[PDB]
C-alpha cells in the first residue's frame, strides 16, 4: 500500500482535522503567517484606467502543528502535497484591487513537510489600483503598490510577518520585491527603481 | 582530470574531455532562489568560464574539486 | 448493458485523487506531453504576449485503474471526468495574464492497461521577448515553458512526446509564419538539494512576420512625403508654390503620424526601423522647410546664387532620400535574403 | 491472452531440499502472477498471488519471486505435506493457467517387475483376446513398453496405465493391454512384451506361446 | 480550538440559512444597513454610470 495514501488518512480522517479552525492551542494565539512576493512578470501600467496589471507568486508560509508526522514511521516521507481545500488556509486577499478579483487566481498544492510547516507558491495575475501622478510626464514615476491583508480574519487572529532569509546562520527579513536576476524580462516602458515591502 | 558534472542526472564525477583541465562550479540566483537557493552547474573546462554579472564562478585544477555546495571534495 | 457502470463503480470505489498513482511512493509518475498547436490567435509586441491555441496531450499510467477485459465483456477503454482522477499540475511558467493551469477538465481516455491519455484545449498567454529593432521583417522566437508547479524531479517525471510540437492540425495564420519549432526538456539543480532536479519541457517557435501589410501601410506613405520634399526643391521661387508645398507636406505627414502611433508600437525597449525611418523624414521635411526659408530670403536679397544652390540642395535632398531609404531597408531585406 | 509454460512437469524431490518452479508467459504478466496448490482429491488452496504476498496462514515454506514474463515459486525446506501439484496463473488479461508441476517425492531407483498374461480361454469363450503385460513397482516412471507378436511390433489395440507413487515405497505399477478378436489372436502364437527402463542398457523381455 | 469547533457545531445543529430569524410569525428583522466608500473608481457619462468599491 502506498505510504502517501496511509499518511494522509492519519492525517485527515484518524485525526479529524478541520479546516474551519485555526492552527492555534488557544483562541488567544495568533497564528504567524509569513509573506513574500516574486514578481514574475509587470504586465502593465494604464494610465487612462489607473491599473497596474502584474504577475506575481504569493510565498504563504505557516505552522499547523496538527499537520505533523515522523517519516520514519511513514517510509521516510518528509513532504506532501495537497490540494488547498484540505487544509486551513489564512484567506490572505489583494485589499487594493481594481476589479472586484480579491482572491489567488490558480489553486495550487500546498507543501506540507513533516514539521508542520505549510508552505504555499500561489500564482496569480493581479489588477491593483495605483493612482498615476502625471505632473513630469513622460519623465515620470509611478508609486505604486500591491497591499495584502485577510477579510476573514483580523490581527488578534492571524500575524501577518515578512519571511526571514539566512546567511552565515544569521536570519534578516526580505524587505523587498524579489525579482529573478536572470530570467526577469523588463517591461517594455518601465523600469523597477525600489521595490520595498513594509508591514 | 575527474569533476562533478551536472549534465548527467544525478550530479556525477566524470572524467573531462582530453585537453580541458578546469573544474569549475557556477551559481547564480533564479526565480526561485527564495526556497531553493542557488542554481548549481558543475563542470570541466579548458578555460574558467566568463562570468555574467550575477554569475558566481570558481574553478580549481584538483580532481573533484568543485562538490556541490551540499557535498564536500 | 451493465458492465461498463460496474467497471467504473469498480475502479473508483476507493480511489484517491490526492495521491501520486504509482505503486510505491520512491517511484517516479512519467508523464509524456505533447504540444499540439491549433492556432497562433495573437502576437502582441506593446505588452510582449503571444496568445496561442493549444491541444496540451498528456499520457500517462495510472497503477490503480487497470482492469481485466474478460471481466466486462472485451471492454478494453472507457471515457472518464477528469475532474476524478490524479492529474499532472503542469503549469506554463511563462504566463502573462492567461490561465497558468488548464480549466477545460475535458474527459480522458482510459484504458485497460491503465494508460490514461488527457488532451485538454487551452489557451496560452506566454510572455515573450519581443524584439523591435529590425520591425517589420522580424523573426521572433518565442517559447512556453512547461512544468509540474509543486511537484519536483523525483516525484513527477516528464518527458517530451517528439522533438517538435505538433503542427499536423495548424492553421495557417495571417501575420506569422512558424519557420521552426523544437521542444527541449532542461533539468536544473539548485544549491538546497543535490539529489532532486528540477524538469521543464520548454518548447519554442521561430515565427516569421509577412511584412507586406506594413510595407503598403505605412512604408509607401514615408517614401511619398519624402519624394514631395526632395521635389519642393525643383519647384521655382517665384512660383510661391514652395512654402505651401513644405507646409502641406508637414501637415499631411503629421496626420499620417496618428496612423503611424497606431501600427507601431510603443516599446520603448529599442527603436523600430520604421520608426526611425518616421524621425529621418520629419527631420528632413524640417530642414527642407528651414532651407527654403534661407533660400526665400536669399533671393529677396543673389539670385544666381540662390538658384544655383536650389540646384544643388535638390541632388542633396534626392541623394539623401535614396540613401536613407535604401539604408534602412536593404539591410533588413539582405538579411531575410 | 497470455499463454503460460511451467517447468519442469514433473521434479523429484527429497524431504527437505529446496526446491523451484518456474513459470514463463509468451507476454508480459507484471507481476499479476498467482501459485495454487492442488492435491489429489483435494480443493486447490492459494499460495501465493501478486507474485511475492502469502496468502494468510500459508507456511513461511513457500515464497515467490520473479518480473516481466519469467516468474519462480520457491520452497525452502521440502515437507512431506508439499508434495503436490503446482499451478500458477495470471490474472491481467484473461485468465490462463500453466499446465501444472507435480512436485514429487525422491525414490531409489529400482527394476521393474515385468510379467505377462495371456488371454485366458474363459476369455477366448467370449471372443475377446486382450492379451496383459504389468510392470511392478518401477522406478522412475520413465518407461516404455512394446507389444510383438510373431516377432512384429504391434500398435493398433495398444492401451496402457499407470499408477500415482504409492504411499508406501513410491515406487510406480503399470498395467498395458493389447485387445484382439478370437481370429486375430489364434492367427498367431508368440507373444512378447518389451520393457525399456532407465535402471538397465537392454529391455526386459517377457513372452509366452501356444 | 475545542471549544470554538464545539460551539461552532451546538449553533448549526437544525439551523436553515433559507428562513429568515422572525421568532413569532408577526416579527421583523431589523437591519442597519452602513456604507463604506473605498475608491470612487470612476464615472462614465456616455452610459451614465457610476463605479465604485464599496
Ligand atoms: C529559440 O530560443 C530557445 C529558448 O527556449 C532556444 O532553445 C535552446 O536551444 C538550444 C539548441 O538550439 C538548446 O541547447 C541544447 O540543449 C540540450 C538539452 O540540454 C538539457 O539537457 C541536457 C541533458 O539532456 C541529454 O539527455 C537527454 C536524456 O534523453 C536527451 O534527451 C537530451 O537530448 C540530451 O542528450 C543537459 O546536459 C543540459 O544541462 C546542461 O546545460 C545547462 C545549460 O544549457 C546547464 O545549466 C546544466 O547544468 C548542464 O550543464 C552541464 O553540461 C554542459 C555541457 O552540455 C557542461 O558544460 C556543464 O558544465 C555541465 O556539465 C540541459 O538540461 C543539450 O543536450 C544540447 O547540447 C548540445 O550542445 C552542447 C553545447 O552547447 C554540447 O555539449 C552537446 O554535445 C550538444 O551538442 C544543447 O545545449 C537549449 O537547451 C535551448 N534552451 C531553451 C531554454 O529552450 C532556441 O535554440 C532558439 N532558437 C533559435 C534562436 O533559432
Ligand atoms: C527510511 O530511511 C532510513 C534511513 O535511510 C532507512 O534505514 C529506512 O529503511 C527507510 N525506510 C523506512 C520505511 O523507514
Ligand atoms: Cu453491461
Amino acid at each position: 500500500l502506498n505510504e502517501e495514501e496511509r499518511l494522509i488518512r492519519h492525517l485527515f480522517q484518524e485525526k479529524g482535522y478541520n479546516k474551519e479552525l485555526r492552527p492555534v492551542a488557544h483562541k488567544e494565539e495568533s497564528v504567524d503567517v509569513a509573506l513574500a512576493l516574486t514578481l514574475s512578470n509587470l504586465i502593465s501600467l494604464k494610465e487612462v484606467e489607473e491599473t497596474l496589471t502584474t504577475n506575481v507568486w504569493i510565498e504563504h508560509g505557516w505552522t499547523d502543528n496538527r499537520l505533523k508526522w515522523n517519516a520514519e514511521e511513514f517510509g521516510n516521507i518528509s513532504v506532501l502535497r495537497l490540494p488547498p481545500d484540505m487544509v486551513w488556509l489564512p484567506e490572505i486577499v489583494l485589499e487594493n484591487n481594481n476589479d472586484g478579483s480579491f482572491q489567488i487566481s490558480y489553486s495550487c498544492n500546498v507543501l506540507v513537510y513533516h514539521y508542520g510547516f505549510v508552505y504555499w507558491l500561489p500564482p496569480a495575475i493581479f489588477r491593483s489600483s495605483c493612482p498615476i501622478s502625471v505632473t513630469y510626464f513622460p519623465f515620470d514615476w509611478q508609486n505604486c503598490s500591491l497591499k495584502f491583508s485577510s477579510l476573514k480574519y483580523t490581527a488578534k487572529e492571524i500575524t501577518l510577518s515578512l519571511k526571514q532569509d539566512a546567511k552565515e546562520n544569521r536570519t534578516y527579513p526580505v524587505e523587498w520585491i524579489i525579482i529573478d536576476p536572470e530570467g526577469f524580462t523588463e517591461n517594455g516602458e518601465w523600469e523597477i527603481v525600489h521595490r520595498p515591502a513594509r508591514v | 582530470i575527474v569533476c562533478h558534472t551536472t549534465a548527467t542526472s544525478p550530479i556525477s564525477a566524470v572524467t573531462c574531455p582530453p585537453g580541458e583541465n578546469l573544474c569549475y562550479r557556477k551559481m547564480w540566483c533564479d526565480a526561485f532562489c527564495s526556497s531553493r537557493g542557488k542554481v548549481v552547474e558543475l563542470g570541466c573546462a579548458a578555460t574558467c568560464p566568463s562570468k555574467k554579472p550575477y554569475e558566481e564562478v570558481t574553478c580549481c585544477s584538483t580532481d573533484k574539486c568543485n562538490p556541490h555546495p551540499k557535498q564536500r571534495p | 448493458s451493465e458492465h461498463e457502470t460496474r467497471l467504473v463503480a469498480k475502479l473508483f470505489k476507493d480511489y484517491s485523487s490526492v495521491v501520486r498513482p504509482v505503486e510505491d511512493h520512491r517511484q517516479v509518475v512519467e508523464v509524456t506531453v505533447g504540444l499540439q498547436l491549433i492556432q497562433l490567435i495573437n502576437v502582441d509586441e506593446v505588452n510582449q504576449i503571444v496568445t496561442t491555441n493549444v491541444r496540451l496531450k498528456q499520457q500517462w499510467v495510472d497503477y490503480n485503474l487497470k482492469w481485466n477485459p474478460d471481466d466486462y465483456g472485451g471492454v478494453k477503454k472507457i471515457h472518464i471526468p477528469s475532474e476524478k482522477i490524479w492529474r499532472p499540475d503542469l503549469v506554463l511558467y511563462n504566463n502573462a495574464d492567461g490561465d497558468f493551469a488548464i480549466v477545460k477538465f475535458t474527459k480522458v481516455l482510459l484504458q485497460y492497461t491503465g494508460h490514461i491519455t488527457w488532451t485538454p484545449p487551452a489557451i496560452f498567454k506566454s510572455y515573450c521577448e519581443i524584439i523591435v529593432t529590425h520591425f517589420p521583417f522580424d523573426e521572433q522566437n518565442c517559447s512556453m515553458k512547461l512544468g509540474t508547479w509543486t511537484y519536483d524531479g523525483s516525484v513527477v517525471a516528464i518527458n517530451p512526446e517528439s522533438d517538435q510540437p505538433d503542427l499536423s492540425n495548424f492553421m495557417e495564420s495571417g501575420e506569422w509564419v512558424i519557420k521552426e519549432s523544437r521542444g527541449w526538456k532542461h533539468s536544473v539543480t539548485y544549491s538546497c538539494c543535490p539529489d532532486t532536479p528540477y524538469l521543464d519541457i520548454t518548447y519554442h517557435f521561430v515565427m516569421q512576420r509577412l511584412p507586406l501589410y506594413f510595407i503598403v501601410n505605412v512604408i509607401i506613405p514615408c517614401l511619398l512625403f519624402s519624394f514631395l520634399t526632395g521635389l519642393v526643391f525643383y519647384l521655382p521661387t517665384d512660383s510661391g508654390e514652395k512654402m505651401t508645398l513644405s507646409i502641406s507636406v508637414l501637415l499631411s505627414l503629421t496626420v499620417f503620424l496618428l496612423v503611424i502611433v497606431e501600427l507601431i508600437p510603443s516599446t520603448s525597449s529599442a527603436v523600430p526601423l520604421i520608426g526611425k525611418y518616421m524621425l529621418f523624414t520629419m527631420v528632413f521635411v524640417i530642414a527642407s522647410i528651414i532651407i527654403t526659408v534661407i533660400v526665400i530670403n536669399t533671393h529677396h536679397r543673389w539670385k544666381y546664387v540662390a538658384m544655383v544652390m536650389d540646384h544643388i540642395l535638390l541632388g542633396v535632398f534626392m541623394l539623401v532620400c535614396i540613401i536613407g531609404t535604401l539604408a534602412v531597408f536593404a539591410g533588413r531585406l539582405i538579411e531575410l535574403n | 491472452d497470455i499463454v503460460i509454460t511451467q517447468s519442469p512437469s514433473l521434479l523429484s524431490a527429497s524431504v527437505g531440499d529446496r526446491v523451484t518452479l518456474t513459470c514463463k508467459g509468451s507476454q508480459n504478466i507484471d507481476n499479476y502472477l498467482a501459485w495454487y496448490q492442488q492435491k489429489l482429491g483435494e480443493a486447490p488452496k492459494l499460495l501465493i498471488y501478486k507474485t511475492n504476498s502469502l496468502q494468510t496462514g500459508i507456511p513461511s515454506r513457500f515464497s515467490g519471486s520473479g518480473s516481466g514474463t519469467d516468474y519462480t515459486l520457491t520452497i525452502s525446506s521440502l515437507h512431506s505435506e508439499d508434495l503436490a501439484t503446482y499451478y500458477c496463473y495470471q490474472y491481467i488479461n484473461g485468465y490462463t493457467f500453466g499446465t501444472g508441476t507435480k512436485l514429487e517425492l525422491k525414490r531409489a531407483d529400482a527394476a521393474p517387475t515385468v510379467s505377462i498374461f495371456p488371454p485366458s480361454t474363459e476369455q477366448l469363450a467370449t471372443g475377446g483376446a486382450s492379451v496383459v503385460c504389468l510392470m511392478n513397482n518401477f522406478y522412475p516412471r520413465d518407461i516404455s513398453v512394446k507389444w510383438k507378436i510373431d516377432g512384429t511390433e504391434r500398435r493398433d489395440g495398444v492401451l496402457d496405465s499407470v499408477t500415482d507413487q504409492d504411499s508406501k515405497d513410491s515406487t510406480y505399477s503399470m498395467s498395458s493391454t493389447l485387445s484382439l478378436t478370437k481370429a486375430d489372436y489364434e492367427s498367431h502364437n508368440l507373444y512378447t512384451c518389451e520393457v525399456v527402463h532407465k535402471t538397465s542398457s537392454s529391455p526386459v523381455v517377457k513372452s509366452f506361446n501356444r | 480550538s475545542e471549544a470554538e469547533g464545539r460551539l461552532r457545531e451546538k449553533l448549526f445543529s437544525g439551523y436553515d440559512s433559507s428562513v429568515r430569524p422572525a421568532r413569532e410569525v408577526g416579527d421583523r428583522v431589523r437591519v442597519s444597513v452602513g456604507l463604506i466608500l473605498a475608491q470612487l473608481i470612476s464615472l462614465n457619462e456616455k452610459d451614465e454610470e457610476m463605479s465604485t468599491k464599496v
